[PDB]
């Protein structure tokens, strides 16, 4: 809830990799390659049992042998260490941490635990964020990305991707992106309240499939649109869509109305979505 | 692109694959708003759900190999798919990915269809998505006379347009 | 002489940069630079009293 707590994910001072590899076709690999070529100002620290050092970095066996108390986490392993590993980093003292994969049948445990120790975390099944002008890119994705004014918002990893090799195409770039997975903690509008007051952003896009709080939103978005404009894509008003994406439940002309009450407009189609870019 | 390159149809159930859900959703969309005709697999071709697609994988149309998904995953499929005659045109999307990238993709794709003794009676339609990395592989597209389109809600449109036509 | 001793030189486990800094214009910037992306096995290490952490 607190806006205090996001600041530790979105500007960290020191960051850790649990899982960090040396093999080039794991997610730590590419993670850590990732981190290193930020350009980031603090330090990168890799906590690993299998390597002593990876991409030259000194590694650590395990997260109680850190050397201090890391802000940022980010977990690259099997689902079934999950819950041993969040109470390890609780012990420690870590407060947000994002999280590669989990079933669905995990997110009352992943809650409570987060809850006992008051932490935060980015949605499972999560591509990861990206913010340009911090020289910081902690995510599994293969495109780079340039410093710009425009905030970009989605829970689609192939949309974020695909957005990012277009924007590498025309040469233009970003302040932050954001990509949600499940949103089981982090969601949409404590990142719109947190946006509304960036010195950087001029502008917020987003794609969305599907909402939880409906007024906590409407409220957000209305408060953020009073001084920049923000446009919105929302797919799956079909019923095979719905029943392909899971969401059968609601009825498209609410988000119609929803959306024209908070004074935002909706965009169409993929090629609206460049246009508006 | 659809008057130089495409294969006369015979006929108007469609089939879908992906290496992620939204873009095939988009497709569902816009097939939808314009009256489209999906195909129905049947029983026997469930030889998918042996042929090493990993468990999780949800054996349906459209058929969502996750992002995770290799080249060896996308011809094994194509294989199978066209050993069958259960549709009229497939449509095959790509999104940018660590795991199969898109000019290796493509040219494995490319010599699959060459060599595949039904490939004759099928139409093929590609949507490989992403500006800047995948130019060498439309490239590769145009010399081997497939078609190939900017975003899958075009690739929609053409087919249509066809089925309208006929 | 000492024949065995040019192995420490020509084939070490792990390395010491003394003077590292973030400076693009000094010598340390640029021997961090290079080390780190020559694709050492070891772990390369930097010491100095002007940054908490060099190149990340
Ligand atoms: C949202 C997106 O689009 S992300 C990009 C798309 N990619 C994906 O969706 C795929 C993501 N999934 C994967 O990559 C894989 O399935 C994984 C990582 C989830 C599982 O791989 P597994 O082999 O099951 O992982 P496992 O946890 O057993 O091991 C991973 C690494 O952690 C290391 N490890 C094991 N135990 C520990 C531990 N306690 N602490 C730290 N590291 C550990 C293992 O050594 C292994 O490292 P190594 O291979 O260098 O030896």
């Amino acid at each position: 809830m607190s806006q205090r707590g996001l600041e530790a994910l979105l500007r960290p001072k020191s960051i850790a990799v649990i899982g960090a590899s040396m093999k080039p076709n794991r997610a730590g690999y590419l993670m850590m390659r990732n981190l290193l070529a930020g350009g980031f100002n603090g330090p990168v620290l890799p906590v690993t049992p299998a390597w002593k050092a990876v991409l030259g970095v000194l590694a650590w066996p395990d997260i109680a042998s850190l050397p201090f108390t890391p802000d940022l986490a980010v977990l690259c392993t099997n689902a079934s260490r999950n819950l041993a590993l969040l109470e390890e980093l609780g012990e420690k003292g870590c407060k947000t941490c994002i999280i590669l994969s989990a079933p669905a049948s995990q997110h009352e445990d992943l809650r409570a635990c987060a809850l006992r120790h008051n932490m935060r975390l980015l949605g499972p099944n999560s591509l990861g964020l990206l913010a340009p002008w911090q020289g910081l890119n902690a995510s599994f994705s293969p495109v780079p990305i340039k410093r710009g004014k425009l905030a970009f918002i989605s829970q689609s990893a192939a949309v974020s991707n695909t957005i990012l090799d277009w924007a590498q195409q025309r040469k233009m770039g970003f302040s932050y992106f954001i990509a949600l997975g499940d949103s089981l903690d982090i969601d949409v509008d404590e990142l719109l309240d947190y946006l509304a007051r960036d010195s950087k952003t001029s502008a917020i896009l987003l794609y969305l499939e599907q909402l939880s709080d409906a007024r906590r939103f409407v409220s957000a978005a209305r408060s953020a649109s009073r001084n920049k404009p923000i446009l919105v894509i929302k797919s799956g008003r079909s019923p095979a869509a719905q029943r392909l994406l899971n969401t059968t439940a609601g009825m498209d002309p609410a988000w119609d109305a929803a959306i024209q009450r908070a004074g935002l407009l909706r965009v169409q189609d993929t090629h609206e979505l460049f246009s508006a870019v | 692109e659809t008057l130089s390159h495409m294969r006369p149809l015979r006929g108007d159930r469609l089939m879908i694959i992906s290496n992620g859900a939204a873009p095939a959703a988009l497709a569902l969309d816009a097939l939808w708003s314009r009256n489209g005709k999906l195909a129905t697999l049947s029983e026997e071709t469930c030889q998918k759900l042996r042929d090493a697609l990993p468990e999780h994988v949800a054996i349906s149309n459209p058929l969502d190999l996750r992002d995770d998904a290799s080249s060896e995953h996308y011809i094994k499929t194509l294989d199978i798919l066209l050993h069958s005659q259960d549709f009229d045109a497939l449509m095959v999307i790509h999104s940018p990915s660590a795991a199969a990238p898109a000019t290796e993709s493509a040219q494995v794709l490319i010599e699959a269809v060459k060599h595949h003794p039904r490939s004759k009676y099928v139409s093929l339609l590609t949507n490989w998505c992403g500006e800047h990395s995948s130019q060498e592989a439309r490239r590769l597209f145009s010399e081997a006379g497939l078609p190939t389109y900017r975003t899958p809600e075009g690739t929609i449109t053409a087919f249509m347009h066809m089925v309208e036509y006929r």
